[PDB]
């Protein structure tokens, strides 16, 4: 089956919008970014480059060679782990699936763009973080579904 | 106004919770409750901000929290350094703009009371014709910081302008509170006497005094 | 960003002043009065970037908050002052080294706004009489402007109780505070007990006697 | 000339992703506030559906007939002047343009779902709204691009 061909969602352009959803997500504290931080976590999800209409598993990524505009990402260690980071012009709107019930970013009251952070050993296992400010949507499992737009590479 | 109470104390090896009680559409719709402490003659200084929340300098002691309608202030494991107000603030999204709290007088219970003993102040010969006749209860070493001189002369209220004063700090680290109460002057021989009493939890001391003996 | 304010007020009952609040982008620059003895209460909040000023529907009608965007700072006019008035006024805005929001931080040093009728008073010595076994005896201080007194015994080896009583808050503002002593009432004529009781900015030195009732 | 044909902007489907545009956009507390409520508004703007591509000015649109799953338009408020509503799942992610400078909602820490505001003359002038908490992008002109996604009516 030959279908119709489009922009991967490896390649990623400064401006795309991105559709992230973190089934059954957990909150973490001291886990992700840096020391004493939030954020909500999945181990199976699904990053979409709403733009192109492209999607995949973090899991099945080879987050060596996700690039933007030419250019692999700015892998940043943490504490523990290396993450790499997929930046956003603005902050991060995410949700509890189906309703109404919004989530906030760590950053909620400043001028900061947040970022999406995926954590990946090298082959078939990826977790995907994103900022929160505390259990605003529960301890987990929790579905959410995030959206942003990719930001310039510093 | 925010409904908030003054009297907090306890030992210092233990934890404390301020009650701040506002709108059921004001406190548990939205979430913006901030506290600030006011340490004797200076400035409010940030404690808390955003029902959850402290800045870069206030110590782990302070933990806010909101419990639905009621929002509380949890200071565990207590200092020495924390004899000050404690105020709580949503800017509540409705007809008034910020909302402050009463006031929580935080009175660390540690240091030893002295027993007290309180005496009327008759005015000498001296200050009976300058016409300045003054009965001073001074009631010095006492805690917690909660005074108000009640003057119940064998049962006889009056209450109109009554001049009284709130304890400082005194050369050997004790309060000291005042109640300048006024007293009628063309009636003294026809009127009865003046007393002093003052509620503390365990101060029992009247003083009925006799103008003709 | 940093808040300095301007100094001591004291004006006449039914005047005008307005108070200089300076700062070191996007400040939102408040003022909340503090009634001596009671809780504070807000009244001000302007935006200095936008120049509108939405007062606390109490205030408005005497309180008119100014922006100076040339040198960022932001003026506070109490029109039609009492003695009620008469309170530590502070400006503050909304800082968290990068955060804005539902607070207040950082704070000035508090304007002194005394209005009451007075220019330079000064009292006399009005002793408390050690009328007689303990005498929690001292020297007891009525009207004055502006405060403080220094009032102390024998003026030199009595002077180990120092009191001072804050800001009496009434239908005036003449200041009084109370400063005792507890020291031996076995000594009325050798050792003549003369408190001193002295205002500076009114001059003059006085002393007088402490006898019990007679 | 005769295009690809795809689902119009007025047609809008719960879970679309919506950009808007907002150049030379200012600071309100008095078009959309009757005490104090902020919102940036801009007098020319742009709305695109990410999901479909295709996208329109606000003044160009026929509000009117501004459907969301075959149901017109709600409308909770209206303070100031008519005002057409766009709600969204989560929370509004918008920035000032080409930098990381990015802007925070009035409900900064709640999980209360926020909602896009137009003003409609009925010919020819439209203005969109878009929550904010104070002058985090300046005062004005202040040229802005947010983004958000589709929630169901109520």
């Amino acid at each position: 089956d030959k279908p119709a061909p489009a922009r991967p969602i490896t390649n990623w352009r400064s401006g795309d919008v991105v559709w992230v959803t973190l089934p059954s997500a957990e909150y973490a504290q001291s886990q992700s970014a840096m020391g004493s931080h939030p954020a909500y976590w999945s181990e199976e999800a699904t990053i979409i480059n709403v733009a192109t209409g492209q999607r995949a598993l973090v899991s099945s990524i080879k987050w060596d060679q996700v690039t933007l505009n030419g250019k692999v990402l700015h892998k940043e260690t943490h504490s523990g782990l290396v993450y790499y980071q997929l930046p956003l012009m603005g902050k991060i709107s995410f949700w509890q699936q189906g309703t109404t019930k919004a989530g906030y970013t760590y950053n909620y009251n400043t001028t900061d763009s947040d970022s999406l952070w995926v954590w990946w050993d090298g082959t078939s296992k990826g977790y995907l973080y994103v900022s929160t400010y505390t259990t605003m949507l529960g301890a987990g499992p929790v579905n959410i579904t995030g959206l942003g737009a990719i930001g310039p590479s510093p | 106004a925010l409904t908030q109470p003054a009297s907090v104390s306890g030992s210092p090896g233990q934890s404390i919770t301020i009650s701040c009680t506002g709108t059921s559409s004001d406190i548990g719709d939205y979430n913006f409750v901030s506290w600030y402490q006011q340490h004797p003659g200076k400035a409010p200084k940030l404690m808390i901000f955003d029902v959850t929340n402290r800045p870069s300098g206030v110590s782990n002691r302070f933990s806010g929290s909101k419990s639905g309608n009621t929002a509380s202030l949890t200071i565990s494991g207590l200092q020495v350094e924390d004899e000050a107000d404690y105020y709580c603030s949503s800017y509540t999204s409705t007809n008034t703009p910020v909302v402050f709290g009463g006031g929580t007088k935080l009175t660390v219970l540690g240091q030893p009371k002295a027993a007290p003993s309180v005496t009327l102040f008759p005015p000498s010969s001296e200050e009976l014709q300058a016409n300045k006749a003054t009965l001073v209860c001074l009631i010095s070493d006492f805690y917690p910081g909660a005074v108000t001189v009640a003057w119940k002369a064998d049962s006889s209220p009056v209450k109109a302008g009554v001049e009284t004063t709130t304890p400082s700090k005194q050369s050997n680290n004790k309060y000291a509170a005042s109640s300048y109460l006024s007293l009628t002057p063309e009636q003294w021989k026809s009127h009865r006497s003046y007393s002093c009493q003052v509620t503390h939890e365990g101060s029992t001391v009247e003083k009925t005094v006799a103008p003709t003996e | 960003v940093q808040l300095v304010q301007s100094g001591a007020e004291v004006k006449k009952p039914g005047s005008s002043v307005k108070v200089s609040c300076k700062a070191s982008s996007s400040y939102v620059i408040s003022w909340v009065r503090q009634a001596p003895g009671q809780g504070l209460e807000w009244m001000g909040g302007i935006i200095p970037i936008i120049g509108t000023a939405n007062y606390a529907p109490k205030f408005q009608d005497t309180v008119t908050i100014t922006a100076d965007k040339s040198t960022n700072t932001v003026y506070m006019e109490m029109r039609s002052l009492r003695s009620e008035d008469t309170a530590v006024y502070y400006c503050a805005s909304n800082v968290q080294l990068q955060r804005r929001g539902n607070w207040f931080d950082p704070w000035g040093q508090g304007t002194l706004v005394t209005v009451s009728s007075a220019s330079t008073k000064g009292p006399s010595v009005f002793p408390l009489a050690p009328s007689s076994g303990t005498a929690a005896l001292g020297c007891l201080v009525k009207d004055y402007f502006p405060e403080p007194v220094t009032v102390s015994w024998n003026s030199g080896a009595l002077t180990s109780g120092v009191h001072t009583f804050p800001a009496v808050l009434q239908s005036s503002g003449l200041y009084s505070l109370s400063s005792v002593v507890t020291v031996p009432s076995s000594s009325l004529g050798t050792q003549t007990y003369i408190c001193n009781v002295n205002h500076k900015p009114s001059n003059t030195k006085v002393d007088k006697r402490v006898e019990p009732k007679s």
